[PDB]
């Protein structure tokens, strides 16, 4: 839908390939959910990539502090298992959210039942989140790509 | 009767505890009798284990470092390993006891009288004689076991011999 | 409830029958799996170090890695939680376990199959008791 | 916008509908906890709470107790957790017998009694499971 | 003798106060008699 | 079935319960099988995704070597498949209501194989004839792929 947040941009509504042109409300809601999940995950991924690149490593990961893709190996299988468990717990919470009648895509704060009235500033700030998230998605995929192709790694003239 | 008068005096003195079943009540009698029956079983088993040395024997005393200052008796002395072993054999049953006391099986008899209910009628000097797994048999055997514990303990204390050795003296001297 | 009253002795005076039939079934199914547990290893063989090499004896209890006991308890707890979700919360009124569905539509078929399961399970109980008699009297 | 509005649309009650107090996240998270979940017998609520709080409690005693440096640290921690659980169940029983005196919602004599029995069983289960897990790790 | 303190001190310092406080708590807020 | 012909056997023709669930199972098997065969082909001619796999005689023995080396990948794949199926259960099949055994009845008015995955609207639902013909094409290519998967496990069999 054109009214939902994220639209404000130089491009305006950006749907070259028809995906929301005839999509039922369920499919558009799922598309927005995916966009927000990817965007937030990418924002965190870029921030973590910056943290690792700058040498900022936890005391428990002393040896590996140079290349994030290299650092990924240092994590034992059970560390990744616990990452997955935590993400699954949050996903279970969000699934419990979506059962509530008045759910809007990505509004895990229940803004509809919280705001005194729907506002334009709220839409603009949701758009800010979506835009920084889209940029973070592109930037994170680009970071991984540029570091895989050229092994020198960011901050090393990459 | 004298027993009835004593029970009435207890009821008047401490109505709350008597109501809940605490004190001289048939529920308490049954519980103590069951415990005493198991206790006779456990004393027989302890004697047999002492005879066959299954218990680590008093030659060995628990190390202070591993078992902490709880093992300390007085100062340097430490609880013997046999006393610890018997205590643990008892701790198993005590853990069971708490579990079954606060979370009784629905068909199980509660430890305390239910709020609505009242204690069952008194058995009397000679409880009604009926064989098999019937309440009267259980109560009679519990009374017998508790009396036996009392009088064997009296024997051991008066003569000065250990309780286990007094039990050995009885039977046919099978145990030790 | 669905076996018919030809019981050898009286124990049901002070115990509800619904829970007791459920316990009959639980213990019977576990006993069938346990009889297989004490037959199949001996007949077909144990298949790894087992943390200590032994078979045909109860001692495996101590030899088996506690990891296995933990995971087995977890599995049993989760399956029992689902089975409790049935028959006591949602009262689904259809059998909890029926992939490749059996258990005929007619009520009489239900009763007959329940009787068959009870018989096969009681026999397994007796067999497991005899096995433990073989082992440790 | 305005994310802070009076709770229940009642300006004169001592509460506010802040994002922490009244948001889909918190309502759904608290509404699925055993203490507030719908369609749970009080026994099940107690069992869930006890399982959560028993496994949770072995660790501090095990790792920071006086016997933490001995080879029997885990057993001492488990025993301390068991004792504390027993104390808490005593507390629960007395609270139930004092509060609700003149199966249902958890706020009743029988409801609270079932909750406490479930809590004891679940807490001992959690402590035992934590012991089993830590015994080999 | 030399065994009693181990038995009694825990009872007097833990079990006795625990049961005493439980009973006092029950009686203080009994709301009847 | 294919064209306007009838089934090739006894063909569960006496299924009082509607065949919708069996048709859903058929289309699911077929989609899995066609993905499997196309994958297998690409793997046999191209294998860059998981290096250090040593020698792979054919696609059949690749899973064993991956388990040996990349054990976590199969856990991740199983997670993905399971979560996807659970998510599908929402818009396919009828929920439990003290009856309606779970995963037993396709919801009324829902053509089998419809998970809503129509991003490019290549198959026009409005045009009934075109949509039905495309469904038939999918089903038949999928049956062919299902046969082909075993015809390929023959590659494992010969050696
Ligand atoms: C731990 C368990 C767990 C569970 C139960 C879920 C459950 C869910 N997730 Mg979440 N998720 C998890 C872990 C989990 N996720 C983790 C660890 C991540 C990474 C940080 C994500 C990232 C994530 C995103 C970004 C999205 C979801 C979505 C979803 C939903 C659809 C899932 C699906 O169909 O998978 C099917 C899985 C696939 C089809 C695999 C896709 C792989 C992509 C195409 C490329 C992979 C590249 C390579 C691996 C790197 C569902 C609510 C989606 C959603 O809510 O939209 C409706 C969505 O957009 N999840
Ligand atoms: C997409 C999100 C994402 C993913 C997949 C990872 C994954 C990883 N990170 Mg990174 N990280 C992230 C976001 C992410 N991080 C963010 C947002 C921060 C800023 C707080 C960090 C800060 C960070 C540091 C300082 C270190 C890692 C490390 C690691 C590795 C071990 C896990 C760990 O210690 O986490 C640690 C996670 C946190 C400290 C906080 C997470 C906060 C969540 C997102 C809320 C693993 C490869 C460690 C490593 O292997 O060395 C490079 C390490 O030393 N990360
Ligand atoms: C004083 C604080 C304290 C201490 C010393 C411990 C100590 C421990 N915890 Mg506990 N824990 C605590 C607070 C604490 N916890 C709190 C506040 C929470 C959240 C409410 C948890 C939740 C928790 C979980 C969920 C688990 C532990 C586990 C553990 C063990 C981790 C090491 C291990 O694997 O054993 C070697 C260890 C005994 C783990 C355990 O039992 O080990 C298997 C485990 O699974 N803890
Ligand atoms: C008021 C007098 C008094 C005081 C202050 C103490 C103090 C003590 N006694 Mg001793 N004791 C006393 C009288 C007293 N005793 C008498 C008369 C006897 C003969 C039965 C004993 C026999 C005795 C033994 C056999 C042992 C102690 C031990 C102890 C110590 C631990 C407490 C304990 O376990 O009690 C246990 C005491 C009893 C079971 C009997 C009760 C003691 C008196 C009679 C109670 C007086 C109550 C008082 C009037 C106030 C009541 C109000 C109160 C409820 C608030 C402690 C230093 C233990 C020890 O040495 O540890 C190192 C130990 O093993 N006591
Ligand atoms: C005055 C009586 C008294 C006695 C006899 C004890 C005895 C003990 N305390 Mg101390 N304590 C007391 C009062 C007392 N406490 C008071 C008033 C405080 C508050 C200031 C404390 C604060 C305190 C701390 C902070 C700690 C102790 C600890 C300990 C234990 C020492 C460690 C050890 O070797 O055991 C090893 C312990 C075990 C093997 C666990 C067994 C635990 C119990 C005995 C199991 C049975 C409990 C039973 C079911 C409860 C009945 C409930 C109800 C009926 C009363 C020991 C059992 C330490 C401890 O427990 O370590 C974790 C510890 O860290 N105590
Ligand atoms: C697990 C695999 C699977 C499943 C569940 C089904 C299930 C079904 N098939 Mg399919 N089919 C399969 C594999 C499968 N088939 C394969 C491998 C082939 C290729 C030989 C076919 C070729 C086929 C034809 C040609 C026809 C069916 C038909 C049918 C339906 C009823 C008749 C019958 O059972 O025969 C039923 C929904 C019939 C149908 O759809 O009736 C309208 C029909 O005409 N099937
Ligand atoms: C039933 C289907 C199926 C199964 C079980 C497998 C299983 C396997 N494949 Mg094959 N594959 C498949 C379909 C399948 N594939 C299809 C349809 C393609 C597209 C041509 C590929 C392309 C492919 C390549 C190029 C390679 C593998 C490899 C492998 C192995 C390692 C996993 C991997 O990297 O795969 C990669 C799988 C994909 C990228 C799947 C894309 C298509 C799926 C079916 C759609 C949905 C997946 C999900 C949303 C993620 C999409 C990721 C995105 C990049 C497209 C593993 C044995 C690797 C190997 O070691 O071979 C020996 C390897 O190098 N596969
Ligand atoms: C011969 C190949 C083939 C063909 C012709 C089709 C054709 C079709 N598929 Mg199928 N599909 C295929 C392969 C194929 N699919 C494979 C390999 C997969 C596995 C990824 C799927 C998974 C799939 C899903 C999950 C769905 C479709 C759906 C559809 C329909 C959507 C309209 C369209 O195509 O645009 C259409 C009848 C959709 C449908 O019928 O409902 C709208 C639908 O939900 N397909
Ligand atoms: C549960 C159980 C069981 C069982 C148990 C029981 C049942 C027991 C019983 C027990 C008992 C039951 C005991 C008893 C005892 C008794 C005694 C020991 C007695 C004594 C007596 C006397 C001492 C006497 C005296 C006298 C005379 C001489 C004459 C008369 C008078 C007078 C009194 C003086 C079993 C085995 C299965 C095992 C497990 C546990
Ligand atoms: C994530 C995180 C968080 C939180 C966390 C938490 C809070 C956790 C918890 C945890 C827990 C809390 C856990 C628990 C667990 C438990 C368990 C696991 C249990 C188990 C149990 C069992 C197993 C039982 C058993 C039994 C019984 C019941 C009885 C007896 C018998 C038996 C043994 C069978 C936050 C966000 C804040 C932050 C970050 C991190
Ligand atoms: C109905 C019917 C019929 C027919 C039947 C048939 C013939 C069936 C078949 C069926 C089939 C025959 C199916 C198949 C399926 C398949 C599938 C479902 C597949 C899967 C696959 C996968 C899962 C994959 C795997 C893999 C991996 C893992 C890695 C790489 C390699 C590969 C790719 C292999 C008739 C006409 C007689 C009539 C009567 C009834």
């Amino acid at each position: 839908v054109k009214e939902m947040p994220g639209v404000s941009a130089p491009l305006g509504f950006f749907d070259p390939l028809g995906f929301a042109s005839k999509a039922s409300p369920e499919t558009i809601t799922k598309y927005r959910e995916s966009e927000l999940r990817h965007g937030r995950t990418a924002m965190l991924a870029v921030l973590g990539w910056a943290f690792t690149e700058a040498g900022c490593h936890l005391p428990v990961f002393p040896n590996a502090g140079t290349n994030p893709l290299a650092a990924a190996g240092q994590v034992p299988f059970w560390g990744w298992a616990q990452i997955f468990a935590f993400c699954g717990v949050i996903e279970f919470v969000q699934a419990k959210i979506r059962e509530r009648p008045g759910f809007q895509a990505g509004d895990y704060i229940g803004s509809g039942d919280l705001m005194d009235e729907g506002d334009d500033q709220w839409k603009s700030f949701q758009t800010k989140e979506l835009n920084n998230g889209r940029l973070a998605m592109l930037a994170s995929i680009g970071l991984i790509g540029q570091t895989a192709i050229f092994g020198q790694n960011i901050l090393e003239q990459s | 009767s004298v027993f009835t008068d004593a029970t009435e005096a207890f009821s008047k003195d401490y109505p709350d505890f008597y109501k809940a079943g605490w004190g001289p009540t048939t529920k308490a009698e049954r519980w103590n009798g069951r415990h005493a029956m198991f206790g006779w079983v456990l004393i027989v088993a302890t004697g047999y284990a002492k005879a066959h040395g299954l218990i680590p024997d008093p030659e060995v005393a628990l190390n202070l470092k591993e078992w902490g200052t709880l093992s300390i008796l007085a100062g340097p002395q430490t609880i013997s390993n046999e006393r610890a072993v018997v205590l643990i054999a008892n701790v198993h049953a005590l853990f069971m006891s708490l579990c079954a006391a606060f979370a009784p099986l629905s068909f199980q008899d509660p430890l305390l009288i239910p709020k609505g209910q009242k204690d069952e009628p008194a058995a009397g000097l000679i409880p009604a004689i009926v064989p098999g797994l019937t309440k009267e048999a259980e109560l009679l055997n519990g009374r017998l076991a508790m009396l036996g514990l009392v009088l064997v303990m009296g024997h051991s204390l008066a003569t000065g011999t250990p309780f286990l050795n007094s039990v050995d003296l009885f039977l046919g001297n099978r145990l030790g | 409830t669905g076996n018919k009253p030809f019981d050898p002795l009286n124990i049901a005076a002070f115990v509800p029958p619904e829970r007791m039939r459920q316990s009959e079934l639980h213990n019977g199914r576990v006993a069938m799996l346990a009889v297989v547990g004490w037959a199949f290893p001996e007949l077909v063989g144990k298949f790894a170090s087992e943390d200590v090499t032994s078979t045909h004896a109860l001692d495996a209890l101590s030899q088996a890695d506690p990891r296995f006991w933990t995971q087995f308890i977890i599995l049993c707890g989760i399956v029992e939680a689902n089975m409790y979700r049935h028959y006591q919360i949602n009262n689904n009124q259809y059998p909890f376990f029926d992939p490749l569905n059996l258990y005929p539509k007619d009520k009489a078929g239900q009763q007959s199959m329940e009787l068959k399961e009870l018989k096969n399970g009681r026999a397994a109980m007796i067999a497991f008791a005899a096995m433990l008699a073989h082992a440790t009297i | 916008a305005n994310f802070i509005k009076p709770y229940n649309n009642d300006p004169f009650v001592g509460h506010l509908s802040t994002p922490v107090t009244t948001s889909a996240a918190t309502k759904a998270f608290l509404g699925n906890l055993p203490a507030y979940r719908a369609g749970l017998s009080p026994l099940l609520r107690g069992l869930e709470v006890g399982m959560a709080h028993g496994y949770l409690l072995v660790g501090p005693f095990d790792k920071l107790g006086p016997l933490r440096n001995s080879e029997i640290a885990l057993l001492s921690g488990f025993l301390s957790a068991v004792g504390l659980i027993t104390i808490l169940t005593l507390c629960l029983t007395i609270y139930g017998k004092v509060s609700f005196q003149e199966n249902k919602d958890l706020l009743t004599e029988d409801g609270w009694s079932q909750f406490t029995s479930g809590f004891l069983v679940g807490a001992f289960g959690g402590a035992g499971f934590a012991y089993l897990t830590l015994l080999n790790l | 003798a030399s065994y009693l303190p181990s038995i009694l001190v825990p009872l007097v310092g833990i079990v006795f106060p625990g049961v005493a406080m439980a009973l006092l708590f029950l009686y203080i807020e009994k709301d009847d008699i | 079935g294919s064209s306007v012909f009838d089934p090739l056997g006894l063909a569960t023709k006496a299924s009082d319960a509607e065949l919708l669930r069996h048709q859903e199972s058929e289309i699911k098997h077929g989609r899995i099988a066609m993905l499997a065969i196309l994958g297998m082909a690409v793997q046999e001619r191209f294998h860059p995704f998981f290096p250090t796999s040593a020698e792979v005689a054919n696609s059949v023995d690749a899973p064993r070597m991956i388990l040996q080396d990349y054990g976590w990948f199969w856990l991740l794949a199983l997670w993905g498949v399971s979560v996807h199926e659970y998510d599908n259960v929402k818009h396919t099949y009828k929920p439990e209501s003290s009856t309606v055994k779970p995963y037993s009845e396709i919801l009324d008015g829902r053509v089998p194989g419809d998970l809503g995955f129509d991003p490019l609207e290549l198959g026009h639902k409005e045009d009934s004839e075109y949509y039905n013909s495309m469904r038939l094409k999918e089903i038949n290519n999928g049956r062919l792929a299902m046969i082909a998967v075993f015809g390929a496990c023959a590659q494992e069999m010969v050696n």
